[PDB]
């Protein structure tokens, strides 16, 4: 799928006549409750991520763009890329770089006294401009340059980051709600409890210690040998579904305690009244729009055309692999051009533009794979899934009394359950692990067989020295450098490491089917 | 829109339809060259 | 060891020759960390035990016996058990039974105008007389006809016990300081909080199961293939103080949360100095002591030696299974001699009488068992454990500043990690697990591929009657008829089981070493 | 002992040496019985 055919926009086509015969498959392939249940794991762990970002948004740019707006955007992109996409399973949803470039770019046209929700309205305009040349010329076949060295990478640093993001919630609820001797029985409570409360945070661990402990041990009743075999695999799909409701409940039946709910805007309206409407003038709302930002725009544009490209591309290269038993394709050229039209076209109504993220089509995949008696059998590749999952984040503002009972804590537990159970395929993690194991107990793998033990040491620190510079660069205010770095990896693969290493070992260690040369 | 905006010559439909007008000439310009080389 | 030789005293005599001659390898075998490591283990094990039985009999006989002489009395009976006992490994200490007749004496005494504590050393008087004439005729050979039948079934019972009054504590601590939106933070705290505390109740959750968390883990890291063998080994013998100590330093680091700690007399003096001293006078201390009640004593002294010798004695199977790599020898008749002596002894001193206790002594077997490359290879047999335990025990009043800054809710997480490891070796609790299993995931085991599934299960089923008819007499007044109903269980096996079972059914579900018949 | 106690013939150690004494005979009274049954 990733060679070049030479003609315009061939690969686009080849794209469509790949998946578009197996789209009758893809409606009837979801008769199943590991669907539903995929559903329902994938419905909070986009919107919980949506919630938060849109929060974030509209607190760092005067809620021009806020929670209402990236809700409809995720909802509209979803639903589209489910009925078009040529992989249904990726998750089309808002990520951290691009609430930094976000950051940047309002704080660029503070600076300037340039109107921020046009600029991003021109620089989705360039967005479409760059993404159809790409694919007319098929520039997505240079993704066939990544091998599994940067995909691992790009895997365990996201990961890690989640997993991060995951443990420092909690350390900033505790500190909120620090455990003191006495407490102000007397503090307002809206919007937000304005001094610390007794039980929050010992509670707050609680439930997320307590999700995090049903998930494992219910995905691990799925694979146990206890139970009817349909009831069992039935209940394991359900783990997620079913723990949620356990802490829900839970924290349901402690009315005294307080614990942070989900909050989600009143109604289908725009966050900022004042600000704008739903159609943003590219001339300009308050001031007329300046001629020369208009042409500046595009390397902005190119910026979050380079992040989205590049986390869309490596999901879809990690969710897509061959060891995986995905049967049924993938559109690399489709995919890319569909997210960065519908960001370029969702940027001219104010909403943010989405990107295929990591974690959470790592975690649909994950939810729709069917495991064999160990070794992956199948996976329920199909278009319902998404299209409810879309369907429901648009559907979340009228169902909020369903939401507001469902405290953060126990999708703190989730989060952490998608953390942990994210580093399964990745062999980085394996040959981590490794580290800390004797030769002896290493298993009957092709890059241990055939290389030597102080080799795949040394291979495996190389790449935690990357990654350690990946996550030196997020820490630090040009954070959104962080693609090039990445990009980097692969001069390191395709020149530095066969100076030091065989090919025999190269093939052996990154190999793209986990093949023995 | 909301509130008060200022009034342009040409409305929100006009301008994005000339946006993407200019976007789909410049588009054909570019595939028209990427035609005329790898032939001479 | 249970045959009956016909010589006065010869069941003694025998015990003695098995076991003195290894005297000497019961020193040298005690150079290993892992006997530390279990030491550390059954100090705590049998001290927080102690602390609580002692507290709560000086609330229920208004403070004649409590902390101080129930801590003395084990110190000095663990030591005289481990220096001249036949089987070291088994702990010697108070009991909920225990605990039981001596509310019921208490009770008798204060109606009929009777000195508690004369009575108790009358009734250790003809404590002594009893077991004197057992060990003559060799009575202990009595204990061949428990099978694993009751050995199991009360293995089961006091493990479930044990966990339920574990959740227990941790229920009754919610109880006193339940989640409340508002509390007073003036409440004095001398000598316990009188009022509900915050972050009290879910701190010591917290704390109770990350000390489980902790100890299962490095118990699995015990068995797991990372780190160097030597290291890996020594990590996991020294599991449960590692575990203890990384809790207790957590709630150390938390000042102003309260969380109950341990509490031990301040010095070596009695609990109710205007009641009695160190030696209690047989005639009577305030009054002169009734004729009648000197010969009355026996039926108490009687119920007494049934229970000690019920619980010492199937202690003393369940830790001398053949299967358990038992390779010195155990002494039934001198064992039994001991602790009734011992205890009759200490009963002329004012202090608690003490058992061989089912949990305390599996843990030390288990502290001290050796796994081989899933497979037990040897144990560590010696006196030196159970001889520092209970000189720490008597030590535990000097080292008050180290006790006082351990949480209870640690002890929880431990005694819920002992509840949960005592049940590996008990195939009752592997039969309950296959009542939730497909027949085809049976284990290779003589009584899965010799016996219908059907069967087994209702053999099992039998067993699960009499686990909750054991379980009702507890919950009532007449808890004191338990040893009666165990001991029913026997001709339930030899009786009523071979007129619905075959004889091979029954060797193949009853065996005394895990053979096919 | 502790506080006030009633004043007895015999004392702590004497009671116990009679109980002991006492004891013993009973044992070695039935432990003769017992040697003379099984033979005769
Ligand atoms: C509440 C459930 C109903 C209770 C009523 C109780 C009555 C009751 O439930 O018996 C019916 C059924 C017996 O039928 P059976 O043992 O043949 O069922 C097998 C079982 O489902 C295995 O899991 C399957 O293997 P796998 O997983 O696909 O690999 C196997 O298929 P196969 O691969 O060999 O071809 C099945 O044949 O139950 C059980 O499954 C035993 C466990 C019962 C445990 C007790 C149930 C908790
Ligand atoms: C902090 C430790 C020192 C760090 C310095 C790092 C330097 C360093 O530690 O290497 C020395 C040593 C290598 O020596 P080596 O691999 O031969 O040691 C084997 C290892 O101890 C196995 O556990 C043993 O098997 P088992 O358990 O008895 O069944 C085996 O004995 P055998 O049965 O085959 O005859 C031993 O041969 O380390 C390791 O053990 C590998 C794991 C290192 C993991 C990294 C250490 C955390
Ligand atoms: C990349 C896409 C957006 C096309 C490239 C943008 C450039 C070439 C075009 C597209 C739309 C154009 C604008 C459309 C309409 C007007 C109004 C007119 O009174 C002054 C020029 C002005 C303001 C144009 C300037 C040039 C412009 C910004
Ligand atoms: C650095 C930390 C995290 C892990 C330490 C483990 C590494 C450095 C150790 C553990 C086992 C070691 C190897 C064990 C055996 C040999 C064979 C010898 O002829 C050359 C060195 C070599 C190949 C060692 C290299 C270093 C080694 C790989
Ligand atoms: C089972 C053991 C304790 C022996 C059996 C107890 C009986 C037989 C004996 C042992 C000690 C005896 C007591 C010892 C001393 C005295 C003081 C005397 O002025 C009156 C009788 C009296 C009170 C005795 C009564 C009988 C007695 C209680
Ligand atoms: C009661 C709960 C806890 C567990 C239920 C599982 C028990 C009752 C079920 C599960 C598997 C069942 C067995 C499966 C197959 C057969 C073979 C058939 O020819 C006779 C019945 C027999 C032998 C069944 C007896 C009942 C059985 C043992
Ligand atoms: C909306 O934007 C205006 C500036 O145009 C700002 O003053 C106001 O605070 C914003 N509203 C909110 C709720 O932040
Ligand atoms: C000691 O015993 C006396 C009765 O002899 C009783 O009044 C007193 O309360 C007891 N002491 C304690 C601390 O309970």
């Amino acid at each position: 799928p990733l060679q070049q055919t030479g003609q315009l926009f061939g690969g686009l086509v080849r794209d469509i006549r790949r998946r578009y015969p197996y789209y009758l498959s893809d409606i009837t392939d979801a008769f199943s409750p590991q669907v539903l249940a995929a559903v329902i794991f994938i419905y909070f762990a986009a919107l919980s991520p949506a919630i938060t970002f849109g929060g974030l948004l509209g607190e760092k740019t005067r809620n021009q763009m806020g929670v209402s707006e990236l809700l409809i955007s995720t909802a509209v992109q979803g639903i589209l890329f489910a009925l078009l996409g040529a992989q249904p399973l990726l998750v089309v949803g808002f990520s951290g770089p691009l609430l930094v470039f976000e950051e940047a770019f309002f704080s660029f046209c503070e600076t300037n006294g340039l109107e921020y929700i046009v600029g991003r309205v021109w620089i989705g305009f360039w967005l479409i401009l760059l993404v159809v040349l790409v694919v007319a010329f098929e520039g997505s076949f240079l993704v066939r340059f990544i091998s599994r060295y940067t995909q691992e990478i790009f895997s365990f640093l996201i990961s890690l980051i989640f997993i991060y993001e995951t443990f420092s919630k909690l350390i900033k609820i505790f500190q909120d709600h620090p455990l003191q001797k006495t407490y102000n029985y007397n503090v307002l409570m809206v919007p937000k409890p304005q001094g610390p409360l007794p039980n929050t945070a010992l509670l707050s661990l609680v439930l997320m210690a307590g999700t995090f402990f049903f998930a494992m041990m219910l995905r691990k009743f799925k694979n146990s040998s206890y139970f009817p075999g349909k009831l069992r695999r039935v209940i394991g799909d359900f783990g997620v579904p079913i723990s949620i409701l356990i802490m829900v409940l839970v924290d349901f039946f402690i009315q005294d305690t307080y614990t942070q709910k989900l909050s989600v805007p009143d109604g289908f309206k725009v966050s900022n009244s004042s600000a704008r409407g739903w159609v943003i003038h590219p001339l300009g709302l308050r001031s007329e729009f300046p001629i020369w930002m208009m042409f500046a725009s595009a390397l902005p544009a190119l910026l979050v055309f380079i992040l989205i490209f590049l986390e869309s591309q490596i999901t879809t290269l990690i969710v897509s692999k061959p060891e995986r038993k995905m049967v049924k394709g993938s559109g690399f050229h489709l995919d890319l051009l569909l997210v960065v039209g519908m960001g370029g076209v969702a940027a001219l109504f104010g909403m943010p533009w989405l990107s295929a993220t990591t974690v959470r089509s790592v975690t649909h995949a994950n939810a729709l794979t069917v495991m064999g008696k160990a070794q992956i059998q199948e996976v329920k590749e199909q278009r319902i899934s998404g299209l409810l999952v879309a369907v429901l984040v648009g559907l979340s503002i009228l169902m909020e009394p369903i939401l507001s009972r469902i405290p953060l804590a126990v999708l703190f537990g989730i989060f952490l359950y998608m953390g942990v159970t994210s580093l399964s395929g990745i062999q980085l993690f394996d040959r981590i692990l490794l580290l800390f194991k004797p030769p002896k107990y290493h298993p009957d793998v092709p890059y241990v067989k055939r290389v030597k033990t102080w080799r795949m040491h040394l291979f495996t620190g190389i790449q935690i020295i990357c990654l350690a510079v990946l996550w030196v660069v997020k820490s630090t205010p040009a954070s959104l450098a962080l693609p090039f770095v990445l990009i980097l990896t692969v001069p390191l693969r395709r020149v530095l490491l066969p100076l030091i290493f065989r090919n025999v070992e190269l093939q052996c260690l990154d190999a793209d089917d986990a093949k023995a040369t | 829109g909301e509130r008060v905006q200022l009034a342009h010559h040409f409305s929100e439909p006009e301008i994005t339809l000339i946006i993407f007008g200019v976007m789909a000439g410049v588009i054909g310009t570019i595939l028209l060259i990427s035609y005329g080389i790898r032939r001479l």
